[PDB]
Formats: C-alpha cells, sequence, structure tokens
C-alpha cells in the first residue's frame, strides 16, 4: 500500500494478510534483489512474521526493530 | 515655578542679541515677570492675568489659545511657519511684540517696562542658573553613553552564542544515533548468541 | 536613548529565540533516551 484506505483497515482488520509499505520493494527493486521483509518495511502482519522476528522463531511484539541505521 | 529665557533681537538692534527671560508658575496666563538685557544693561516689567484676559478678549480670542500663542512667542514655542517680531524702546521703557503673516505685522501684546538699577545682579543669577542647566544635561549624556556601551556588548555576545547553540543542536542527533546503533548491534549479538544456544539446547 | 533601547529589544528577542531553540533541544533529548531506549530495554526483555 502506497497509502491506506479502510480496505487497508479491512485487511488490517483481516490480519490474514501482511500489509506492506511501498519503499521497501523499491528498495528491493533498487537492490535488483528481494530484500527480506521486517518491520522497517511494513505497517502490520499476521503473527507468523512475528515468530520470525529473531530473523528466526522466538518473539512477539515491538519496542525492538532496527538494523543499526539512523 | 517655570523659568524660560530666550535669545532675541530687537528690530532697533539687528546686531545686538537681546535676551528675553520669563518666570511664571506653570502657567503664563496667571501672570509673569519679564526681564530683557543686552549684556550691558537690563530691564524688567510685569503683566497680570487680567491683563492677559483683556488682551485675549481684545484679540477676539478664547483665552488659552492666545496663551498657547504666547507660549510659542515668548517661551520659544514658535514653529518654522511662526515669525514673531519684537520691538522695544529703551528710552520709553515700552515693549511690544508682534506676529508676521500676510507680509504684514500684528501686535500681539505690549508691556510697560523699567530699567533695572542692578543689571549685573540679575545677569549673574540668570547665568548661574544656565550653567547649572548645562551641566545637568552633560552628566545625563555621560550616563546614557555608558549604558549604550553595555548593551552593545551584550547584543553581540548573545547573538554569537545563539548561533553556536543552533549549530550544536543540529550536530547532536547523529552523535546520538551512532552511539546507539553500535550498542543495538551488540545487543543483537547477545540476542543471536542466546538464540543459537536455545536452538542447540 | 533610541540607540540603546534598540539594543535592548534585540537583546530580549535573542533571549526568546534562545529559549525556543533550547526547548527544541530538550524535546530532541527526551525523544530518544528516557524511555525511547526501551528499544534496547525490550531487547533486554528478549534476552530474559
Amino acid at each position: 500500500a502506497g497509502s491506506e484506505n479502510i480496505r487497508v483497515k479491512n485487511i488490517i482488520l483481516s490480519n490474514k494478510h501482511d500489509v506492506v509499505k511501498p519503499a521497501w520493494l523499491l528498495e528491493c527493486f533498487k537492490t535488483k534483489s528481494f530484500v527480506p521483509w521486517q518491520p522497517r518495511f511494513m505497517i502490520h502482519m499476521c503473527p507468523s512474521t512475528k515468530e520470525h522476528f529473531a530473523r528466526e522463531y522466538d518473539c512477539y511484539g515491538d519496542s525492538y526493530f532496527i538494523d543499526t541505521d539512523l | 515655578m517655570e523659568r524660560k529665557i530666550s535669545r532675541i533681537h530687537l528690530v532697533s538692534e539687528p546686531s545686538i542679541t537681546h535676551f528675553l527671560q520669563v518666570s511664571w508658575e506653570k502657567t503664563l496666563e496667571s501672570g509673569f515677570v519679564i526681564t530683557l538685557t543686552d549684556g550691558h544693561s537690563a530691564w524688567t516689567g510685569t503683566v497680570s492675568e487680567s491683563e492677559i484676559s483683556q488682551e485675549a478678549d481684545d484679540m477676539a480670542m478664547e483665552k488659552g489659545k492666545y496663551v498657547g500663542e504666547l507660549r510659542k512667542a515668548l517661551l520659544s514655542g514658535a514653529g518654522p511657519a511662526d515669525v514673531y517680531t519684537f520691538n522695544f524702546s529703551k528710552e520709553s521703557c515700552y515693549f511690544f511684540f508682534e506676529k508676521n503673516l500676510k507680509d504684514v505685522s500684528f501686535r500681539l501684546g505690549s508691556f510697560n517696562l523699567e530699567k533695572v538699577e542692578n543689571p549685573a545682579e540679575v545677569i549673574r543669577e540668570l547665568i548661574c542658573y544656565c550653567l547649572d542647566t548645562i551641566a545637568e544635561n552633560q552628566a545625563k549624556n555621560e550616563h546614557l553613553q555608558k549604558e549604550n556601551e553595555r548593551l552593545l556588548r551584550d547584543w553581540n555576545d548573545v547573538q554569537g552564542r545563539f548561533e553556536k547553540c543552533v549549530s550544536a543542536k543540529e550536530a547532536l542527533e547523529t552523535d546520538l544515533y551512532k552511539r546507539f546503533i553500535l550498542v543495538l548491534n551488540e545487543k543483537k549479538t547477545k540476542i543471536r548468541s542466546l538464540h543459537n544456544k536455545l536452538l542447540n539446547a
């Protein structure tokens, strides 16, 4: 999503989908390569991403995500 | 009590500066004593409130307006468009003073005068007063200069410092974020350590 | 008189912009430390 709508909210309200901010794919496109996704790039996600949040299987929330950038 | 002295020239004496001194109690309308001189001799006269009433009511005028005019004429309240003119005969001790408009003169008032027997004494008094007056303004100007100095210093100081502070405020955040991002990696190190230990055991 | 009164009101206005700059500074300070480092303290809860 470049921008929200209530359908965003709907699919936000329907967490069966993982809802992504636009720049990261541009990033991936500018990387010429799929950059694997993390909260850098999203608004909201099904929990399976969150079990991923170690870059592997062991956490749940936020007050965490950043890769040593400014 | 108000005094007011004024450098004048009688028409009879173009080259002699004459000096018109006025003393009165806050109000020229109430009456006043007048003294004229030319550095060798002096003269004095007197006018009352009722004299001014009579003058102003022969001016066809409201008294007070004619008083403002008098403030302009005798207390040097005249403006650039104001051209008063003064006439006095030392032989007759009779003064009068006029107003120049329409290329013509208009006698504003006229006083019975008398030569003073002690010119030098009124002179000392006037000029002692004047000396005092001078001196006061001198001291005042001195002080004023001093604080002008102080403020001009302070302004430069605070301006430079405020600029420097803005500079540092823009400098701070990158310092902070470098300081973090390394520690954040380090805790990510400790995280990956315990996580691989958990997957091994 | 005119000169130094001018000096004064620049002086005071500089004080004011000083303080607004300072307040921006204080905001930036808080924004990142006092509980913003919870991004670390919850890395500490992850460690636990």
